[PDB]
C-alpha cells in the first residue's frame, strides 16, 4: 500500500572536517520477501553525490533523469554541477510532479569545488528542501537514524572518525528494521578524493 | 483588369465586383434549363435533363429535401447535392426540435447565408449550381431562385439554365393565367411544361427526357420521371 | 508551525519558529519558514512546506518581472492577487498557508492568505499551530501605534507561546522587519532559546571499531 | 490571400533538383573550411574560422568545434545559429538513447537521426532548410572510430578524411593525395593543418583563426578522449608542424 | 521581390514601407492634437471636424476614457482608432484584476506600443493607421503623456502635439519652455492649463475655435474627464478677455 | 455570517457582521463582508470566503470593462453578472451574495442571489447564518420607505439579535449607506448592539 | 483570419545569402552607435540617447537594460524590436534558468537563449528577422566578466571590446588602439567615453549618453539585508552626474 | 499467480514457466508457452493479468525486431532490460498499466556471458544469479539458496530447477500443470522438451 | 510600384486601403435605403427594384430586426448585409445574457463596428460590401448610425447610402434644416416615403416597391416594426403626390 514501506532501505549523509560522508544499505525487498543484497542507493554526477530511498523503481528512474540532466548541464555550462546547484534541481524536478510525485526521499552530499565547503541536503517526495549541517537520513528506519546521529554525531570529526559514526549509526538503525540491511556501503568524501567502503554486518 | 482580380473570391475589382462568384454563375447558365411555377394550392417543377452520349442517361434535376419541399437544380451537380443535404438537415431539424415542418422563406435564408460564406473568404470557392426551390408551408404555396452569389427570391415562376430567358418571358406573360391554376395539378404541370418548351432548340422533350416535380395543399412533394411524364408530352 | 506579523507606526514585521516535522518526528530543528518574495515583500508560510516555498517563489518570479516591465517597485496587493488567485484555482490543495507583509510606493500592508484563496487584512494575524498560543500573547498586548522595537518584541513574544506551548513549533524565532523608508532587515535565528545541553559523553569510536569487506577509490574525474 | 507571397522552399525544379538545399550548399561553400582525418588511433576535426578582429576574444569563442557526447563530437560549416538548433536537439537524442537503453548511442545512429531532422525541412513545413554542413567525428564498441558528414539535404556519408565548406574540391585532393589507411593520430593532425593552410583564402594560417579537436583513446586509460585544443594549444602544435 | 512593400518585411534598405505607409495613414482625418502638463493634471486638445449636417456632432470623437484614470486621444482613421480604444480598455480592466492597481498610463503605452511592434514583424497582422497619445495623472509619476506609433516606439513627453500641422505646433510649445525653462505649465487649476494649450494651439494654427471646434480631455488625480461644448465656450471666453 | 440589505427613502443601506470562523475558532474578528463592486454598487457577502471574493473580484472587473464601454452599470446588471457565474458555476460554489446600489432613476434596489444561483428582487434581504433567527423580527418590523435613521436602527437591531443567537456571527456591525449624497461608512461596537 | 503565413519569409536566394537578414543587418548600421568594453574587474556598456525631439523624455527610455542583475544589454537598429527582445530576454532568464536551478544564468546561457530566439525569427513561418544587434554584457561566478554580440542571424561572438551601428568601423578601430588586458574598470569607461564622443553630432554630455557597468556587487541596491550570501547586483546603470564627472577628466 | 523462474548458471540462463492457464473454476489450458523470444540471444518468460501479459509481450517482441532489422545488430541483453524497464516505468503512471511481471534471461556475445533480470510490473529491475516472481520465489529461494554455485553446468541447474519444481509441486496449492524449461546460450535458444521426467 | 490594391490589408504609399474602397464601389451601385431619426424614435426605407412582374409583392423583405428593438437596412451585396445582422443577432444575444438589459444602440453600433474593422486587418478576408443604416431607441433617446466598409461609422440626424444617395442627402439636409424642432416618428414615415421616391430617379428606368419600418417609443412601444397597410398606403401617396 505505502509505495515507500515496499522496497525499504535507507541512507544517510554527515558532514566533517573539509568532508562530508553519505551512506546506504544494500536491500531491495518484496515486502517480507528480500530480492536483491546489491541494490545500491548511492549514485553521482561528477563529483556530486545523490542517495535516494523510497519505492525502487522511482529510485532507478530519477537516477537515469538527473544522469541525463546533468549531463546536459556540463555540455552547455562547461562546468560540472555543484552540491547548491543541483539540489536546486533536485527540488524543482520533485516539484513538477506535485500532484503524482515520485516516492522517494532523495538525499544530496558533496564539496563545492570552488569553495571547498562541506554540503548536505534532503528533500520530501515533492522537493522540499532541507539543508543540514549536521545530518540527514532517510528511508524505512529514519526514525532509527533520527536517534543513532542525534547520539553519535558531534561537528567537525575527521573523515576516518565520521566514517565509524557514520557507519555505526547506518548499521545500528538498520538492525531495527526488518526492511534494511542485507548490506552497506559507505562513502568518505574529500575534496579530492573519494573513497567507498563496504560494510559486514548481519544478513536477515 | 480582370485577370488581375478574378484569382480568388476574396478579392474585389476596382468597380467593385466578385469576378470568382460572376464566374460561378456562369457555371449555371451553362447547365441544362429548368422551370418552376406556382398557384396558390400548388408549386411546379419541370427540367430538362441532359445526357452525355445517347448510351447515357439523363442525369437528374430534381431533389426532395423534405415532405413538403424540394429543388431543381442547373450547374455543377455536386454542389446542388452538398446544398440540398445541408437543405434536408435544415428542414429535418425544424422538425425533430421543434416538430414544425421548415418554412420555405426561412430555408432561402439559410440558402443564401451559407453560400454566402464561401465568398468572403480565402481557400474557398462560390458554389456553381443555381436553384429553384417549391414547397407548401403554413402560408401556401412557394418558388424560391437560388443564385451562388448568395441571392435568393421568391416568384411566381421562373427558370435557369440555358435558354431560360425563352421561359422567362412566357411565365411572365402567362402570369395572370396560371396564377390562378388552382386545385388542379395537371394543368400547372402542363403550363410548366409550356414554359420550359419556350426555351428548346436542340431537339424536342422526350420521356426519359423529361422530369417534374409537385408539391402543394394536399400533394406531398413527389417526383414524377419517364411513363409518369409521358401523358404530359 | 508558528506564524506571526505584526504591523507598527512605521512598518510591517512577521516572525516564526524554526521547526519542521514529519508526524511526531523534528526532521528539521532550523528550517526558514520566512520568504522573500521581492526585496521588500516578504511572508511567513505554513502548511505544506514544498507549498509555501514554491507559491513564494513562483509569484515572486512573477513579480519580478512585472516590476522590471512597469519600472516599478512591486506591491504588496499585487503579491496578494496573484497569489490567491493561483491558490484558488487550485481548490485548496496548494497546502499554503501564509501572511503576506511588506512596504511598497504606497505604505506598509499585512495581509494572511489561506490554501483555497481567500484573504484577510489585520494588525495582527498568527496562522499555523501555535496559532492560538500566539493569538492570545497578541490579543493580550496589542495596542495602535507600537514602535518598530514594540512590535519586534511583541511579535517575537507571539512565536515564543507557539514554540514552548505548541508541540508543532519549537527551536529558534526568526524575524524580518519592513519598515517605510529602509532596506527590509531579514533577522535569521533572532532567538535562540533551545541551545541542546552538553551530552553525557562522547560517543566517538576508535578508528577500526567497524567491520570492512571491501575498499575502492571512486573516480570523479571524466 | 498569402499564397502570393509563398516561396515554396520544399519543390522539384524540371531538372528534379532542390532550389534551396542546392542554395543552402551555396551558402555554405562560402564558410571558413572544415577537415576532418580518420587515423588508426583517433580521429582529428579541423576548422578555419572565418573573419577575426584583434578584439575577438579567442579563449571564450567556439564557433566551429561542438562537443554532442563524451564521444561524439562535430565540426559545423553554415550559420552558427542554424547549427546550434541543431546541435542540441542532437545532444539530446543522444541523452535519451542513453536512458532508454543504459549505453551511449551508437555513432551513426545519432547521425542519421540529425540528418532525418535536416531531409524533413526539405519535404515538408514550407520553411527554409539549415544552412549547415557537419563533420561528425565519434567512436562506439561496434565500428570504433567514425567520421560522417551531413548537408541541408539529409543526406549523410562516411570516410577516412572529408572537408566541408570553402573550397572543398582543393581540400579533397590534397587530402586523397596524402592520405593513407595506416595513419596515425598525430600524422593526421599534420596533414589537416597541412591542408588547410594551402586552401586557405588568407594571408598565413595563425593560431587565432583555428579551432582543433582530436577524439583519441589514450592507451593509458582504455577509454575515449575528446581534447578540445585550447589556443596555446593550436599555437604549439602549429610550430611544431612547421608553420611557426 | 516588389512585394517586399505589401506585407512587414524588409526593403533592402532595411526598411518597412508599409509601416510607413501606416503612419500617412495617421493624417488622414487631417485633425491636429497636442497634450501639456499642468501642476497636477494633464490636458489633450483636439480639433473637431463635423463636415456633414447630417451628423449627431455629438458622436464624433477622437479622444477615449480608457479608464477612470487614463484618456487617449487618437490620430488616424476611426475605425482604428476604435480598435485600439477598445484593446487598450481591455487591458486596463484585466491589468487591474491581475494586479491589484490600477494600470499605469505608461505602463499600458508600453503594452500597446508592444502590440503594435508585432503587427511590425509577423506578416499576417497590419499596422494600425493611429497614433495613440496616453494622458493621466499616475500616482508615482505625476502628470503623464505617452505616445505610440505604427513602428510599435513610445516614449514620454513634457508636451507633445500629433497631426498634419504638427511640427508648427511642436515649435510653438518648445518656444514656451525655452522660454519658461520648466517641463510643464505652472498652473494650479486644470482650467488655466486648458486655456494655455487651446491658446498656443490658435497661435501655431493661427487660427481662431468656436465651442464646436475643439475637442478636450482633462486628467487629474484619480479622473479622467472630457470638457462639454459649454465647458469649452467658458475657456475659450476666458482666453479671449485676455487678448 | 449575517448580513442584510434594505431599501429606504433615500436610497438602500448594507450592514453585516464581522466575524469568520475556522471551527469553533474566531480566525478573524474585524472582517469586512461589505465588498464594493463598483461605485454605487455594492455587495453582502456568505458562504466561502474564497469563493465570494473571487466571485466579486471578477464582477468587480467585469462592471469596471462595462463602464468604460457603455458607462456606469444599473444595479439590475450588477446582479446580473453576480447571477451568471453564481449558476453557471453552481457545483463549484458556496456563495449566498446579497446585490444592492444605488440609481438615480431607481433609487436603491437590493437583489438576493442564493446558493442555486437564481435572483430575488426585495425591497430588503437577509442571509447567513445568523438571519435565521430574525425573519420573525424582520418580517414584523421591516416598513417601505423608512428614513435613512430608522434604517439604520432596524438594521443595527436586526442585526445584534443575529449576532445574540448565532455564534457564527459577531464582532462590530459594519454598514454602508448609498444614496444620491454618496457612499457612507458606519461602524457600530459591541457595547453599544449588545445593550439594545 | 488566422495566421495563414506558415511558410519561411526568408529563404536562400540562388547566391546562397539569406535576404531578409543582410536587409536586417542594413537596418543594424544606420542605428545609432553602441559599444562595450571588457576591463579587468569589470565591463562597460554605453550608448547615445538621440532624443527625437526636445520635448521628449529622454529619461523615460532605457536604451541599456538589465537582464538579470549581473547582466545588461544595449544595442543598434530597431528600437521596439530591442524592447519586446528585451522582455522576453528576462522572462527566458526565469522560466529557462531560475526556476529550474534557483540561480540566473551565467552570461554565455542567457545570450544563447536570446540568440535561440533571433535564430527561430529566421526560419520560423510569417516572420521577418530582428532588425537588431545586442551588446550583452555579464558577470558569472565561473566565467567572470564577460561581453557577447548577437546579430539579426541568431549568431553571437565574445569580445574583448567592440561597437555596432552607425559609426561601428571607426569605433573598433579607435578601440583596438586603446584596448589592453590590463585596464580597469574606470579605464574602459573613460576609453568608452572617448570612442563616443567621435559618435556624437551635438551635445555630448550626461544627459544625451546612456551608460552602465558590471562591476562588483551594490548592496546598497539589494534592498534587504539578512542573507549573507545575497550581497546585491553587478548590474549598475550610471547617472546623469557620474557621467559629467567624468566628462571634465576627458 | 502463475510460475516463473529463473536461474543463471555458468553459460547460460534457465527459464522455467507453469504451463496453466486458469480462468476461475476451470483450467482453459495446460501447454501455454509464458514466453517470448526478444532476438535470437534473449528470451523473456512473463505472468500477470490475463491479457496485458501477452499484448506487452508480443509488443517488446516487436520492438525489439524492429531494432534489430534497423541496425543489422542484436542489442544486449541489459539494453533490451533496460528498454523493457522504462517501458513498464512509464505504464505504472498510464491509465490504465500493464500488470505484468517478466524475466528477461539472455546471452551477451560480447561480454560471452549469460544475464538474468527481473522486471515487476512497477518497473522493479534487478539482475540475479537466479530469480522468480510471484509466491514461486518462498518456495524455493531457500533450497536456490543453498545449492547455487557460479560455476554450475547447464545440467546441474536443470538438476536445481527440478528439485525447485518438485518442492513447488509438493507445497503449493495450485496445480499449475508442469513448467516449460528453455535455456539460452551463446547458441541460441532451445527447449528442454524433457523435463516432465528428466 | 503597384499592386497594392490586389491584398485586403495592405496600405497604398497614400495610406489608404484601395480593397476597402473598391468595396465603396459595390455599395454606391446597390440600391439606395435611408434612416431618418425623429423625436422619439426612427424610421428607415428601402427601394426594392422590381426586376419583373414575377417578384412576389410584399415578399422579398429587405430591412431586418435586431433583438426587439434595433432595425438594419443596407446597400450593396445583400447576402453581405445578412451576414453582418446575423452577428450582429449573436452580438446583441449576448450582450442581453450577461448584463440582462438589451443591448443600448450605441454599443450594438460599435459592435457592428469593430466586427466590419476586422474583415480590413487581413488578407484572407474581404472587406463587406455593404453600408448599413440602423438604430434604435434605448435606455436614453433614440439613435440613428450609419456604418461604411472601412468599419468607420458615426450618429446621424439622417443618412441614406446607395444609387441615389446624393438625392436623399439634399432631401435630408432640407429637412434638418427646416426642422430644428424634431421631425415626428408620423411625419418621418411619409418623409422618408418621399425621399425613397425622388431619390428613385437615379434608377427611374425599373419599376420598384417602397420598404418602411419604424421604432417609437410612442408609436411601437420602443420596438422595431415594418410599417404596414393604411400607415403605408398613405406615405406611399403623400410621395406620389409630391413627386409631381
Amino acid at each position: 500500500s505505502d509505495p515507500s514501506s515496499i522496497n525499504g532501505g535507507i541512507v544517510v549523509a554527515m558532514t566533517g572536517k573539509d568532508c562530508v560522508a553519505i551512506a546506504c544499505d544494500l536491500r531491495l525487498g518484496s515486502q517480507s520477501l528480500g530480492v536483491s543484497n546489491k541494490f545500491e542507493k548511492i549514485f553521482h554526477y561528477g563529483h556530486v553525490f545523490l542517495g535516494i530511498t523510497g519505492l525502487a523503481t522511482d529510485v532507478t528512474t530519477l537516477n537515469e533523469m538527473f544522469r541525463y540532466k546533468t549531463n546536459l548541464y556540463k555540455l552547455k555550462e562547461e562546468r560540472a554541477i555543484e552540491p547548491e546547484t543541483f539540489t536546486q534541481l533536485v527540488s524543482s524536478s520533485l516539484y513538477e510532479r506535485r500532484f503524482g510525485p515520485y516516492f522517494v526521499g532523495p538525499v544530496v552530499a558533496g564539496i563545492n569545488s570552488k569553495s571547498g565547503k562541506p554540503f548536505i541536503a534532503g528533500f520530501d517526495l515533492i522537493g522540499c528542501i532541507d539543508e543540514a549541517k549536521d545530518f540527514i537520513v532517510s528511508g524505512t528506519a529514519s526514525d532509527q537514524l533520527f536517534g543513532m546521529c542525534e547520539s553519535l554525531y558531534e561537528p567537525n570529526l575527521e573523515p576516518e572518525d565520521l566514517f565509524e559514526t557514520i557507519s555505526q549509526a547506518l548499521l545500528n538503525a538498520a538492525d531495527r528494521d526488518a526492511l534494511s540491511g542485507w548490506g552497506a556501503v559507505v562513502y568518505i568524501i574529500k575534496k579530492d578524493e573519494v573513497v567507498k567502503r563496504y560494510l559486514k554486518m548481519r544478513q536477515d | 483588369f480582370r485577370n488581375n482580380y478574378d484569382g480568388d473570391t476574396v478579392t474585389f475589382s476596382p468597380t467593385g465586383r466578385l469576378f470568382q462568384v460572376e464566374y460561378a454563375l456562369e457555371a449555371i447558365k451553362q447547365g441544362s434549363v429548368t422551370v418552376g411555377l406556382r398557384s396558390n394550392t400548388h408549386a411546379v417543377l419541370v427540367a430538362l435533363k441532359r445526357n452525355a452520349d445517347e448510351l447515357s442517361s439523363y442525369q437528374k434535376k430534381i431533389i426532395k429535401c423534405d415532405e413538403h419541399m424540394g429543388l431543381s437544380l442547373a450547374g455543377l451537380a455536386p454542389d446542388a447535392r452538398v446544398l440540398s443535404n445541408y437543405l434536408r438537415q435544415q428542414c429535418n431539424y425544424s422538425s425533430l426540435v421543434f416538430n414544425r415542418k421548415l418554412a420555405v422563406e426561412r430555408a432561402g435564408h439559410l440558402l443564401c447565408d451559407k453560400a454566402q460564406k464561401n465568398t468572403q473568404s480565402y481557400g474557398g470557392r462560390p458554389y456553381g449550381v443555381g436553384l429553384l426551390i417549391i414547397g407548401y408551408d403554413k402560408s401556401g404555396a412557394h418558388l424560391l431562385e437560388f443564385q451562388p452569389s448568395g441571392n435568393v427570391t421568391e416568384l411566381y415562376g421562373t427558370a435557369i439554365g440555358a435558354r431560360s430567358q425563352g421561359a422567362k418571358t412566357y411565365l411572365e406573360r402567362t402570369l395572370d393565367t396560371f396564377i390562378k391554376i388552382d386545385g388542379n395539378p395537371d394543368e400547372l404541370i402542363k403550363a410548366g411544361v409550356e414554359a420550359i418548351s419556350q426555351s428548346l432548340r436542340d431537339e424536342s422533350l422526350t420521356v426519359d427526357n423529361l422530369s417534374i416535380a409537385i408539391v402543394g395543399k394536399d400533394t406531398p412533394f413527389t417526383i414524377y420521371d419517364g411513363e409518369a411524364v409521358a401523358k404530359y408530352i | 508551525t508558528t506564524i506571526v506579523g505584526v504591523k507598527f507606526n512605521n512598518g510591517v514585521v512577521i516572525a516564526a519558529d524554526t521547526r519542521s516535522t514529519q508526524g511526531p518526528i523534528v526532521a528539521d530543528k532550523n528550517c526558514a519558514k520566512l520568504h522573500r518574495i521581492s526585496p521588500k515583500i516578504w511572508c511567513a508560510g505554513a502548511g505544506t512546506a514544498a507549498d509555501t516555498e514554491a507559491v513564494t517563489q513562483l509569484i515572486g518570479s512573477n513579480i519580478e518581472l512585472h516590476s522590471l516591465y512597469t519600472s516599478r517597485e512591486p506591491r504588496v496587493v499585487s503579491a496578494l492577487q496573484m497569489l490567491k488567485q493561483h491558490l484558488f484555482k487550485y481548490q485548496g490543495h496548494i497546502g499554503a498557508y501564509l501572511i503576506v507583509a511588506g512596504v511598497d510606493p504606497t505604505g506598509s500592508h499585512l495581509f494572511s492568505i489561506h490554501a483555497h484563496g481567500s484573504t484577510d487584512v489585520g494588525y495582527y494575524l498568527s496562522l499555523g499551530s501555535g496559532s492560538l498560543a500566539a493569538m492570545a500573547v497578541l490579543e493580550s498586548h496589542w495596542k495602535q501605534d507600537l514602535t518598530k522595537e514594540e512590535a519586534i518584541k511583541l511579535a517575537s513574544d507571539a512565536i515564543q507561546a507557539g514554540i514552548w506551548n505548541d508541540l508543532g513549533s519549537g527551536s529558534n524565532v526568526d524575524v524580518c522587519v519592513m519598515e517605510i523608508g529602509k532596506d527590509a532587515e531579514y533577522l535569521r535565528n533572532y532567538l535562540t532559546p533551545n541551545v541542546r545541553e552538553e551530552k553525557q559523553k562522547s560517543y566517538k569510536f576508535p578508528r577500526g571499531t567497524t567491520a570492512v569487506l571491501k575498499e575502492s577509490i571512486v573516480n570523479i574525474c571524466d | 490571400g498569402s499564397r502570393r507571397y509563398d516561396s515554396r522552399t520544399t519543390i522539384f525544379s524540371p531538372e528534379g533538383r532542390l532550389y534551396q538545399v542546392e542554395y543552402a550548399l551555396e551558402s555554405i561553400s562560402h564558410a571558413g573550411t572544415a577537415i576532418g582525418i580518420m587515423a588508426s588511433d583517433g580521429i582529428v576535426l579541423a576548422a578555419e574560422r572565418k573573419v577575426t578582429s584583434t578584439l575577438l576574444e579567442q579563449d571564450t569563442s567556439t564557433e566551429k568545434l561542438y562537443k554532442l557526447n563524451d564521444k561524439i563530437a562535430v565540426a559545423v560549416a553554415g550559420l552558427t545559429a542554424d547549427a546550434e538548433i541543431l546541435i542540441n536537439t542532437a545532444r539530446i537524442h543522444a541523452q535519451n538513447y542513453l536512458k532508454t537503453y543504459n549505453e551511449d548511442i551508437p555513432v551513426e545512429i545519432l547521425v542519421r537521426r540529425l540528418s532525418d531532422i535536416k531531409q524533413g525541412y526539405t519535404q515538408h513545413g514550407g520553411l527554409r532548410p539549415f544552412g549547415v554542413s557537419f563533420i561528425y567525428a565519434g567512436y562506439d564498441d561496434r565500428y570504433g572510430y567514425q567520421l560522417y558528414t551531413s548537408n541541408p539535404s539529409g543526406n549523410y556519408t562516411g570516410w577516412k578524411a572529408i572537408s566541408v565548406g570553402a573550397n572543398t574540391s582543393a581540400a579533397q585532393t590534397l587530402l586523397q593525395m596524402d592520405y593513407k589507411d595506416d595513419m596515425k593520430v598525430d600524422d593526421a593532425i599534420e596533414l589537416a593543418l597541412k591542408t588547410l593552410s594551402k586552401t586557405t583564402d588568407s594571408s598565413a594560417l595563425t593560431y587565432d583563426r583555428l579551432e582543433f579537436a582530436t577524439i583519441r583513446k589514450g592507451a593509458n586509460d582504455g577509454e575515449v578522449y575528446q581534447k578540445i585544443f585550447k589556443p596555446q594549444e593550436i599555437k604549439d602544435i602549429l610550430v611544431k608542424t612547421g608553420i611557426t | 521581390a516588389g512585394y517586399d512593400r505589401h506585407i512587414t518585411i524588409f526593403s533592402p534598405e532595411g526598411r518597412l514601407y508599409q509601416v510607413e505607409y501606416a503612419f500617412k495613414a495617421t493624417n488622414q482625418t487631417n485633425i491636429n492634437s497636442l497634450a501639456v502638463r499642468g501642476k497636477d493634471c494633464t490636458v489633450v486638445i483636439s480639433q473637431k471636424k463635423v463636415p456633414d449636417k447630417l451628423l449627431d456632432p455629438t458622436t464624433v470623437s477622437y479622444i477615449f476614457c480608457i479608464s477612470r484614470t487614463i484618456g487617449m486621444v487618437v490620430n488616424g482613421p476611426i475605425p482604428d482608432a476604435r480598435n485600439a480604444a477598445l484593446r487598450a480598455k481591455a487591458e486596463a480592466a484585466e491589468f487591474r484584476y491581475k494586479y491589484g492597481y490600477d494600470m499605469p498610463c505608461d505602463v499600458l503605452a508600453k503594452r500597446m506600443a508592444n502590440l503594435s511592434q508585432i503587427y511590425t514583424q509577423r506578416a499576417y497582422m497590419r499596422p494600425l493607421g493611429v497614433i495613440l497619445t496616453f494622458v493621466s495623472v499616475d500616482e508615482e509619476l505625476g502628470p503623464s503623456i505617452y505616445k505610440t506609433d505604427p513602428a510599435g516606439y513610445y516614449v514620454g513627453y513634457k508636451a507633445t502635439a500629433t497631426g498634419p500641422k504638427q511640427q508648427e505646433i511642436t515649435t510653438n510649445l518648445e518656444n514656451h519652455f525655452k522660454k519658461s525653462k520648466i517641463d510643464h505649465i505652472n498652473e494650479e487649476s486644470w482650467e488655466k492649463v486648458v486655456e494655455f494649450a487651446i491658446t498656443h494651439m490658435i497661435d501655431a494654427l493661427g487660427t481662431e475655435f468656436s465651442k464646436n471646434d475643439l475637442e478636450v480631455g482633462v486628467a487629474t488625480k484619480d479622473k479622467f474627464f472630457t470638457l462639454s461644448a459649454e465647458n469649452i465656450e467658458e475657456r475659450l471666453v476666458a482666453i479671449a478677455e485676455q487678448d | 455570517t449575517s448580513i442584510m440589505a434594505v431599501t429606504f427613502k433615500d436610497g438602500v443601506i448594507l450592514g453585516a457582521d464581522s466575524r469568520t470562523t475556522t471551527g469553533a475558532y474566531i480566525a478573524n474578528r474585524v472582517t469586512d463582508k461589505l465588498t464594493r463592486v463598483h461605485d454605487k454598487i455594492w455587495c453582502c457577502r456568505s458562504g466561502s470566503a474564497a469563493d465570494t471574493q473571487a466571485i466579486a473580484d471578477i464582477v468587480q472587473y467585469h462592471l469596471e470593462l462595462y463602464t468604460s464601454q457603455y458607462g456606469t452599470p444599473s444595479t439590475e446588471t450588477a446582479a446580473s453578472v453576480f447571477k451568471e457565474l453564481c449558476y453557471e458555476n453552481k457545483d463549484n460554489l458556496t456563495a449566498g451574495i446579497i446585490v444592492a446600489g444605488y440609481d438615480d432613476k431607481n433609487k436603491g434596489e437590493v437583489y438576493t442571489i442564493p446558493l442555486g444561483g437564481s435572483v430575488h428582487k426585495l425591497p430588503y434581504a437577509i442571509a447567513g447564518s445568523g438571519s435565521t433567527f430574525i425573519y420573525g423580527y424582520c418580517d414584523k418590523n421591516f416598513r417601505e420607505n423608512m428614513s435613512k435613521e430608522e434604517t439604520v436602527d432596524f438594521i443595527k437591531h436586526s442585526l445584534s439579535q443575529a449576532i445574540k443567537w448565532d455564534g457564527s456571527s459577531g464582532g462590530v456591525i459594519r454598514m454602508v449607506v448609498l444614496t444620491a449624497a454618496g457612499v457612507e461608512r458606519l461602524i457600530f461596537y459591541p457595547d453599544e448592539y449588545e445593550q439594545l | 483570419m488566422t495566421d495563414r503565413y506558415s511558410f519561411s519569409l526568408t529563404t536562400f536566394s540562388p547566391s546562397g545569402k539569406l535576404g531578409q537578414i543582410d536587409y536586417a543587418l542594413t537596418a543594424v548600421k544606420q542605428g545609432v552607435t553602441s559599444l562595450g568594453i571588457k576591463a579587468t574587474n569589470g565591463v562597460v556598456i554605453a550608448t547615445e540617447k538621440k532624443s527625437s525631439s526636445p520635448l521628449a523624455m529622454s529619461e523615460t527610455l532605457s536604451k541599456v537594460s538589465l537582464l538579470t542583475p549581473d547582466i545588461g544589454a544595449v544595442y543598434s537598429g530597431m528600437g521596439p524590436d530591442y524592447r519586446v527582445l528585451v522582455d522576453k530576454s528576462r522572462k527566458v532568464a526565469h522560466t529557462s534558468y531560475k526556476r529550474i536551478y534557483g540561480e540566473y544564468p551565467p552570461t554565455k546561457l542567457l545570450v544563447s537563449e536570446v540568440a535561440k530566439i533571433m535564430q527561430e525569427a529566421t526560419q520560423s513561418g510569417g516572420v521577418r528577422p530582428f532588425g537588431v544587434s545586442l551588446l550583452i554584457a555579464g558577470h558569472d561566478e565561473f566565467n567572470g566578466f564577460s561581453l557577447y554580440q548577437v546579430d539579426p542571424s541568431g549568431s553571437y561572438f565574445p569580445w574583448k571590446a567592440t561597437a555596432i551601428g552607425k559609426g561601428s568601423v571607426a569605433a573598433k578601430t579607435f578601440l583596438e588602439k586603446r584596448w589592453n588586458d590590463e585596464l580597469e574598470l574606470e579605464d574602459a569607461i573613460h576609453i568608452a567615453l572617448l570612442t563616443l564622443k567621435e559618435s556624437v553630432e551635438g551635445e555630448f554630455n550626461g544627459d544625451t549618453i546612456e551608460l552602465a557597468i558590471i562591476g562588483d556587487e551594490n548592496p546598497d541596491l539589494l534592498g534587504y539585508t539578512g542573507i549573507p550570501t545575497d550581497k546585491g547586483p553587478r548590474f549598475r546603470k550610471l547617472t546623469s552626474q557620474e557621467i559629467n564627472d567624468r566628462l571634465e577628466a576627458l | 499467480m502463475d510460475i516463473i523462474l529463473g536461474i543463471r548458471v555458468q553459460d547460460s540462463v534457465i527459464l522455467a514457466s507453469s504451463k496453466a492457464v486458469t480462468r476461475g473454476i476451470s483450467v482453459l489450458k495446460d501447454s501455454d508457452d509464458k514466453t517470448r523470444q526478444l532476438s535470437p540471444h534473449t528470451l523473456m518468460s512473463f505472468a500477470g493479468e490475463a491479457g496485458d501479459t501477452v499484448q506487452f509481450a508480443e509488443y517488446i517482441q516487436a520492438n525489439i525486431q524492429l531494432y534489430s532489422i534497423r541496425e543489422d545488430y542484436e542489442l544486449s541483453p541489459q539494453a533490451v532490460s533496460s528498454f523493457v524497464r522504462q517501458e513498464l516505468a512509464k505504464s505504472i503512471r498510464s491509465r490504465r498499466p500493464y500488470q505484468v511481471n517478466v524475466l528477461i534471461g539472455g546471452y551477451d556475445k560480447k561480454k560471452n556471458k549469460p544475464e538474468l533480470y527481473q522486471i515487476d510490473y512497477l518497473g522493479t529491475k534487478v539482475e540475479l544469479p537466479y530469480g522468480a516472481h510471484g509466491y514461486s520465489g518462498f518456495y524455493t529461494f531457500s533450497l536456490l539458496d543453498h545449492h547455487y554455485r557460479p560455476d554450475m553446468t547447464t545440467e546441474e541447474g536443470l538438476d536445481l530447477l527440478k528439485l525447485c519444481v518438485q518442492e513447488l509441486e509438493k507445497r503449493m496449492p495450485m496445480d499449475f500443470k508442469g513448467v516449460i524449461v528453455k535455456i539460452v546460450d551463446k547458441d541460441g535458444i532451445r527447449q528442454v522438451d524433457d523435463f516432465q521426467a528428466q | 510600384g503597384t499592386g497594392y490594391d490586389l491584398s485586403n490589408s495592405v496600405f497604398s504609399p497614400d495610406g489608404r486601403n484601395f480593397q476597402v474602397e473598391y468595396a465603396v464601389k459595390a455599395v454606391e451601385n446597390g440600391t439606395t435605403s435611408i434612416g431618418i431619426k425623429c423625436n422619439d424614435g426612427v424610421v428607415f426605407a428601402v427601394e426594392k427594384l422590381i426586376t419583373s412582374k414575377l417578384l412576389v409583392p410584399q415578399k422579398n423583405v429587405k430591412i431586418q430586426v435586431v433583438d426587439r428593438h434595433i432595425g438594419c437596412v443596407y446597400s450593396g451585396l445583400i447576402p453581405d448585409g445578412r451576414h453582418l445582422v446575423n452577428r450582429g443577432r449573436e452580438e446583441a444575444a449576448s450582450f442581453k445574457k450577461l448584463y440582462k438589459t438589451p443591448i443600448p444602440i450605441p454599443a450594438f453600433a460599435d459592435r457592428l463596428g469593430q466586427y466590419v474593422q476586422a474583415h480590413t486587418l487581413y488578407n484572407s478576408v474581404r472587406p463587406f460590401g455593404v453600408s448599413t443604416i440602423f438604430g434604435g431607441v434605448d435606455k436614453n433617446g433614440a439613435h440613428l448610425y450609419m456604418l461604411e466598409p472601412s468599419g468607420s461609422y458615426w450618429g446621424y440626424k439622417g443618412a441614406a447610402t446607395g444609387k441615389g444617395r446624393q438625392s436623399a442627402k439634399a432631401e435630408l439636409e432640407k429637412l434638418v434644416d427646416h426642422h430644428p424642432e424634431g421631425l415626428s416618428a408620423r411625419e418621418a414615415v411619409k418623409q422618408a416615403a418621399k425621399i425613397i421616391y425622388l431619390a428613385h430617379e437615379d434608377n427611374k428606368e425599373k419599376d420598384f416597391e417602397l420598404e418602411i419600418s419604424w421604432c417609437s417609443l410612442s408609436e411601437t412601444n420602443g420596438l422595431h416594426k415594418f410599417v404596414k397597410g393604411d400607415l403605408l398606403q398613405e406615405a406611399i401617396d403623400f410621395a406620389q403626390k409630391e413627386i409631381n
